């Protein structure tokens, strides 16, 4: 801006929006058109496109923020925003949750509601919280600890073969939350259709692995980013959100597992 | 400046803002003349013109017929028709019409000029909120051309969506409608955030949260709402989706499911939703109240103190719409009391309003007229609510047109006259050509006297038992649904005087050369710069003193 | 005219950190309410 | 034949009072209406008053007042304590009708889309009721010449088409019934306007619902869910009856005709 005053970002043009958007459209239509018979080429079109914009976008946040423009101001304009993003992330689960306890306090059983049935479902077998369920929560409290470990090194001692010694370790871990979950549905005691406590057990962690991967690519980028040198302790905007966020899949988990595993069985 | 470049990858909120009000404004007549459609079938008792014989033609040739009375003996009653049209009228409204021009149009290009920001935080994000606003419209309109329920075309289940009519329903016109919501709700939390940040963030020097404009709080709070409601919203319909195409069963008793639980999770997102719609609109208000009577807006803490109230009460109200779903006595109680508390908040706004009028000169301007009806006719929507709101009586009135009258007062006579304010108040400021007073003045009494029609009598019917959602009724309502059906083509006449209105100004109208060509007491930051606004409002902050 | 960064901050981090505090205000709130009524009326 | 609950043409009150919830009801809207037809009148009283005593050219210059503590105090308070009234009266009612009952009889309504299912388990009687025009008795829920004829074999008449069923819920006026109502596909909502009743019929769920009449006669409700496209076409038709009739009723329904 030819004579400003003041440090916020002001952007160009930009064709990302749309097309993402597009994208999208095409993406869930064909979503639509996959569930009922016909063919998946439109969906992945979509994703493909999609995919393709959010790469491009974040590249230039990067970009952007390289030509100098994320200011002091504009560093804590993004802070906050994500911090928003975490907030609807955590509403969203509350539904989740809500069917869960609901389901698990008041049982629809033939004289409902003036009686409830019987939690868990009659013939389900819950897993076994102390075998597999305490893996993954040690999994996840690990790679939590390393990740906030290369967080406080970069910017409390400007270490930086340890701040991505921190985050491969956490990365790996991430993944292998997964393969052990993946394990999980492989051995799963009841089954996904025809019954609430599949629907609510499954859509409920189900939701949650999708974030867990989320995470875990996130953090991957920031390695890269690492890699060629783009974290200072006073610029290091992407690692504070990424760990914020890693730090929100473990309290999302945690309570899954105190709620899920170990309250209901 | 290529017209691709401006309007196809945007980053600027005031041209954002001008794209949400047309769009919106579209899809308002589309809808709107739904609703033409659904009065002139609802005019005169037994079907007359949603027959089943119009589906051997193909739909181009149906279609015009369909605008033309048959006899009852050759009418064969196609329900579907009817349940369609008063879908796409509930979805394209409540998602696609009226958030968008109140939240997306005038608060996207004013909010951040009252504050005294040079754009929005979030730039790039803003222009991607308006293009998932355009897909989800386009998947929920696609919805009517799709397979849907009974071998015919389009969704026929309720804007609401509850299963099991909508888990069970044939098609996929219903899984176009569910991610068009998605989609909305998509488009709504992003730019929820970044008003959120904007507002904290960029204020100018000096401006301290008490020293924000009313309709900048107004839509801070409205978007607080949208940033906790809409995501509980996602997962109750990602709930049917499932249970739809993966045979999960959320909302199916043969595997445990439960109706009910659906409408907790939907209505704790679809009360949030009516404060969303009107928030906004009492923000304008206060404007539109302050500049034309001359007077400081009364009482500014408490204004913004009971926005915030309604806004948490909000949430915790939502099975007021199950009264007879299946509830518990206590449950009852709990939600019935609950409920009535949000009177105190909005009386102390509808009191201010009156007071700022109190002790200053008032110019009956345009503007000012809608102001007027609006505190007059969402008082109406209110009390209805109370009546409502008590369980006992909500019996008789539940899902029978007493509602539909509520609803209507305090959203068509409510949040609409807001939108409408706004527009003939803020028409210059953003085009540099301003409206004919006389025009002005005409649509608003044609639309306060139609839409008086329209639904006052609905009040009546809802009385004597007429159901919500039938496509024919008994011989003795056919008097008052003459009356209601003359009054809504006499309000869709309006709309479209309002639109040459509109068409002619920024064709004709009074170039605008001052930069506030209303009066000294219209104070805010927007006032202070040309009419039409530079394309970077605020390089240089808005100097303390300036305002 | 640049002089990137050298803005005065200091509004928006009392601001900050008054969010901070809010919400968390907020959320504590509400977890010993829903375990309030958990008490109470489950 | 007696037909008392029923729409009235041109009608802006409501159905005859035919029990003491409905009697209730009737008079608990008329109260509220009035405290909130003051309320009404009294905000457009001043917004009137207001724009004519205040507008530019008999005041041309303006005051610059924005607080006045006690009215503001006045203003809160007196909405408040209107409320708590209205709720001494309406948690009372509220309780009388949820709080159900020890039965004198006892039906289970079922809906099914596009009829009623009714049951007396106490008789063994079953039978299923459906309007007039149903496609299940010829018609296409339009009136037509075989439709009139047909409704006037009935009993009825050309104008109450859509509220006429095939098959009508008997009941013993001076007692108490208490309808158990479930849904059996989507859901569905059971209600008599004159009895001041009405309750959702939700799969997987059994609600209940009281109701007791002081007189007789023949009374009609109507879905009130959309529950697909016979919403419309689902009436409900109860028929309140004599007590030494109502016996007779109990076998005469026993040999499979189910009707009185
Ligand atoms: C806020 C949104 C909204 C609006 C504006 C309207 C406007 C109108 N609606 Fe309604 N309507 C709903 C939301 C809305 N409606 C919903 C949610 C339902 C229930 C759905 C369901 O049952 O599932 C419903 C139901 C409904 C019904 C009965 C349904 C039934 O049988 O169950 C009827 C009955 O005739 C009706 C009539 C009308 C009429 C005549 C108008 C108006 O045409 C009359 C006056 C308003 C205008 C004349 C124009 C207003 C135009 C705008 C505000 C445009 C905004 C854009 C710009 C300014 C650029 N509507
Ligand atoms: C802008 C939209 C809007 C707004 C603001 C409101 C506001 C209110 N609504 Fe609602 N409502 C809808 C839109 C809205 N509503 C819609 C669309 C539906 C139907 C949904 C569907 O089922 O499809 C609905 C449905 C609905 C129902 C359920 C209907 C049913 O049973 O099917 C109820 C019941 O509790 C209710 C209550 C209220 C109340 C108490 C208010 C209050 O917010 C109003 C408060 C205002 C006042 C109280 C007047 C101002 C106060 C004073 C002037 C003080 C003086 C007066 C007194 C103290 C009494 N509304
Ligand atoms: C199976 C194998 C298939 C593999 C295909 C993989 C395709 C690749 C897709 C990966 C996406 C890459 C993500 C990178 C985003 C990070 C951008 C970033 O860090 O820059 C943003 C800015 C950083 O600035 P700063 O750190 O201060 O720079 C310091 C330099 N001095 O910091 C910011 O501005 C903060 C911005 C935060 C980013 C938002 C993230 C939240 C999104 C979560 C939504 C989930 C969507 C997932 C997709 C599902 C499909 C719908
Ligand atoms: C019951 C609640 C449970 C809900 C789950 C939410 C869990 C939150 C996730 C935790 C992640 C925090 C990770 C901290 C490690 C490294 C990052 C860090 O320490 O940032 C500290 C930051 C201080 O920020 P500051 O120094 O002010 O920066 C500029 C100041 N001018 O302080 C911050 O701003 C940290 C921001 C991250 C917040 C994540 C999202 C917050 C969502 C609201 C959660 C509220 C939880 C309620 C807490 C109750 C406490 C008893
Ligand atoms: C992110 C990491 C951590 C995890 C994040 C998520 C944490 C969420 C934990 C709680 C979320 C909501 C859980 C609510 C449980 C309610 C259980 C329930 O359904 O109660 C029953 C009642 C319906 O029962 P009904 O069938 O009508 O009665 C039959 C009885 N014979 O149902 C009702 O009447 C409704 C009951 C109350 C409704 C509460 C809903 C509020 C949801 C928002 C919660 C916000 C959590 C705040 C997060 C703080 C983080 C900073
Ligand atoms: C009802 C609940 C439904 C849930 C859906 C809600 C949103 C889903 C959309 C996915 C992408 C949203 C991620 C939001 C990140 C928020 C964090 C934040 O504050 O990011 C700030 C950054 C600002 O971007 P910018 O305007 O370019 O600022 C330049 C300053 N250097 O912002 C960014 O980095 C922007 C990056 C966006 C990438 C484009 C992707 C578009 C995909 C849309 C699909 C949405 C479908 C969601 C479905 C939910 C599934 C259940
Ligand atoms: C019991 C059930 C309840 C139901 C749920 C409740 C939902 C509520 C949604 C309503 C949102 C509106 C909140 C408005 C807050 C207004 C407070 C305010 O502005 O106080 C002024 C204070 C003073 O700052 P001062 O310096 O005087 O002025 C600015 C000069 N820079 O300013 C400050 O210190 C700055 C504070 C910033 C405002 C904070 C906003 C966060 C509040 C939202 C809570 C979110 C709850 C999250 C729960 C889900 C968590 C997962
Ligand atoms: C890593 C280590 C972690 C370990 C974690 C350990 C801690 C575990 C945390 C557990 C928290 C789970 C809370 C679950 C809540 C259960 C409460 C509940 O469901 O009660 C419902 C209540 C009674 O339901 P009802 O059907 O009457 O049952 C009666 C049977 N005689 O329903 C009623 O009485 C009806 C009254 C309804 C009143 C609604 C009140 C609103 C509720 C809160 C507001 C939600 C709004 C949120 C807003 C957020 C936005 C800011
Ligand atoms: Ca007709
Ligand atoms: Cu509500
Ligand atoms: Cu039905
Ligand atoms: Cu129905
Ligand atoms: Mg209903």
């Amino acid at each position: 801006a030819h004579a400003k005053n003041h440090d916020y970002h002001i952007l160009p043009p930009s064709i990302w929006p749309f097309m993402a958007s597009v994208g999208a459209f095409v993406m869930l239509f064909g979503a639509v058109l996959w569930m009922h018979g016909s063919g998946p080429w439109m969906g992945l079109i979509g994703l493909v496109v999609v995919l393709y914009t959010m790469f491009g976008w974040w590249s230039d946040v990067v970009t952007e923020s390289l030509e100098g423009d994320h200011t002091p101001v504009v560093r804590l304009g993004l802070r906050w925003g994500f911090i928003l993003f975490i907030m609807s992330e955590v509403m969203f689960f509350s539904a989740w949750f809500w069917s869960f306890f609901k389901h698990a306090l008041y049982p629809m059983g033939p004289e409902s509601p003036i009686i409830d049935g019987i939690f868990p479902p009659e013939g389900i077998i819950t897993f076994d919280p102390w075998h597999l369920p305490l893996i993954n929560t040690l999994i996840l409290l690990c790679s939590g600890c390393a990740a906030t470990w290369a967080h406080h090194a970069l910017v409390h001692e400007n270490n930086r073969r340890d701040v991505a010694w921190g985050l491969a370790l956490a990365i790996a871990l991430g993944a292998l939350f997964t393969v052990f979950q993946a394990y999980e549905y492989s051995h799963a005691a009841f089954g996904f259709a025809g019954n609430i406590y599949g629907a609510n057990f499954f859509m409920a962690t189900g939701f949650h692995g999708f974030h867990v991967i989320v995470g875990t690519i996130f953090l991957l980028v920031c390695l890269i980013r690492v890699q060629r040198g783009h974290f200072t302790p006073e610029k290091h905007v992407g690692f504070e959100a990424a760990i914020w966020y890693w730090h929100f899949v473990d309290v999302v988990w945690l309570f899954l597992f105190a709620s899920i595993y170990i309250w209901g069985q | 400046r290529g017209f691709f470049t401006r309007w196809f990858m945007s980053t600027n909120h005031k041209d954002i803002g001008v794209l949400y009000l047309f769009t919106g404004g579209l899809v308002g007549l589309i809808s709107v003349a739904f609703t033409v459609y659904m009065r002139m079938e609802l005019m005169a008792p037994g079907v007359q013109f949603m027959c089943a014989e119009h589906l051997e033609s193909g739909l181009v040739k149906g279609f015009f017929q369909s605008l033309w009375p048959s006899a009852v003996e050759n009418c064969t009653p196609n329900g579907h028709l009817w349940n369609v049209m008063i879908t796409g009228h509930g979805i394209l409204m409540m998602f696609f019409v009226v958030i968008p021009a109140l939240f997306g149009g005038f608060g996207n290009y004013f909010m951040p000029l009252h504050i005294g920001a040079p754009d929005m935080a979030f730039p790039r994000m803003n222009n991607l909120s308006y293009w998932l606003y355009v897909a989800g419209t386009s998947l929920a309109v696609a919805s009517l051309f799709a397979p849907g329920g009974n071998g015919q075309l389009g969704s026929g289940i309720g804007w609401v969506l509850y299963p099991p009519l909508s888990t069970s329903e044939s098609g996929y016109s219903t899984d176009l409608a569910i991610f068009a919501v998605h989609l909305s709700g998509a488009s709504s939390i992003l730019g929820a955030i970044n008003m959120i940040t904007t507002f904290l963030n960029m204020r100018a020097p000096g401006m301290t949260m008490h020293k924000v404009p009313l309709f900048a709080w107004s839509i801070f709070v409205t978007a607080w709402l949208i940033l906790l409601a809409l995501p509980v919203l996602a997962g109750a319909i990602t709930m049917l989706l499932t249970d739809r195409n993966f045979g999960t069963t959320f909302f199916q008793p043969s595997g445990g499911g439960d109706p009910v639980l659906y409408q907790h999770i939907l209505w704790f997102f679809g009360h949030p939703e009516v404060y969303i719609i009107v928030l906004p609109a009492f923000g304008i208000v206060s404007h539109v109240i302050a500049t034309f009577a001359k007077k400081p807006i009364f009482g500014y803490l408490p204004m913004v103190y009971a926005m915030v109230a309604i806004g948490v009460l909000g949430f915790v109200v939502w099975a007021h719409h199950m009264y007879t779903a299946g509830l518990s006595l206590t449950q009852q109680s709990y939600f019935m009391m609950a409920t009535m508390v949000i009177a105190v908040p909005t009386g102390i706004k509808i009191f201010s309003w009156i007071a700022t009028m109190w002790g200053g000169s008032i110019e009956l301007k345009t503007p000012m007229l809608w102001a007027l009806g609006f505190l007059f006719l969402f008082t109406v929507g209110g009390v209805t609510g109370i009546v409502l709101s008590q369980a006992s009586v909500d019996r008789y009135y539940h899902d029978t047109y007493y509602v539909v009258a509520h609803f209507h007062y305090v959203m068509s006579l409510g949040a609409v006259f807001g939108i409408f304010a706004g527009i003939y108040f803020w028409i210059g400021k953003m085009s540099g050509r301003q409206y004919p007073e006389w025009a002005g003045k005409l649509h608003f009494w044609m639309m306060f006297v139609g839409a008086n029609l329209t639904f006052f009598p609905q009040h009546f019917l809802g009385r004597q038992g007429m159901p919500r959602r039938y496509i024919d009724y008994p011989e003795a309502f056919a008097t008052w649904n003459f009356v209601s059906s003359l009054g809504a083509f006499l309000s869709f006449a309006s709309f479209l005087f309002f639109l040459g209105v509109i068409f002619y100004t920024l064709t004709r109208g009074a170039r605008v050369t001052a930069n506030n060509y209303w009066n000294e007491h219209a104070d805010t930051l927007e006032w202070t710069l040309t009419s039409p606004p530079p394309e970077h409002t605020f390089e240089q902050l808005p100097k303390r003193e300036d305002w | 005219g640049h002089v990137a960064g050298s803005m005065d901050i200091t509004q928006q981090e009392k601001t900050f950190a008054g969010f901070v505090r809010m919400v968390t205000w907020a959320a504590v709130v509400i977890v010993a309410a829903l375990i309030f009524l958990a008490l109470a009326n489950a | 034949l007696e037909i008392i609950g029923r729409p009235q043409p041109g009608g802006t009150g409501f159905q005859p009072s035919a029990s003491p919830v409905a009697t209730q009801i009737h008079w608990l809207d008329g109260f509220i209406l009035v405290i909130i037809a003051a309320i009404t009148i009294f905000v457009t009283l001043l917004i009137l008053y207001a724009v004519w005593r205040f507008h530019e050219k008999r005041n041309k210059v303006p005051a610059r007042f924005t607080h006045n503590s006690p009215l503001e105090i006045a203003w809160t308070i007196v909405p408040i304590v209107i409320l708590v009234a209205i709720g001494a009266f309406s948690l009372p009612v509220l309780f009388n009708q949820q709080e159900i009952p020890e039965a004198d009889v006892t039906v289970k309504v079922t809906g099914y889309q596009w009829y009623w299912g009714y049951e007396y388990p106490d008789e063994e009687i079953s039978f299923e009721s459906y309007m007039i025009g149903s496609p299940a008795t010829g018609g296409d829920n339009r009136m037509s010449p075989e439709v009139e004829q047909q409704l006037i074999e009935a009993g009825y008449s050309r104008d109450e088409f859509l509220l006429a069923t095939d098959t009508a819920m008997v009941v013993p006026v001076n007692k108490t019934v208490v309808v158990q109502v479930t849904g059996a596909d989507v859901i569905h909502s059971w209600t008599v306007p004159a009895f001041g009743v009405k309750q959702d019929a939700v799969p997987g769920r059994l609600a209940q619902l009281w109701f007791r009449a002081e007189r007789e006669g023949i009374f009609f409700g109507q879905c009130s869910e959309l529950c697909g496209i016979s919403h419309a076409y689902m009436p409900i038709t109860v028929k309140v009856v004599s007590e030494e009739a109502y016996a007779a009723w109990l076998e005469q329904a026993r040999g499979g005709t189910y009707e009185l």
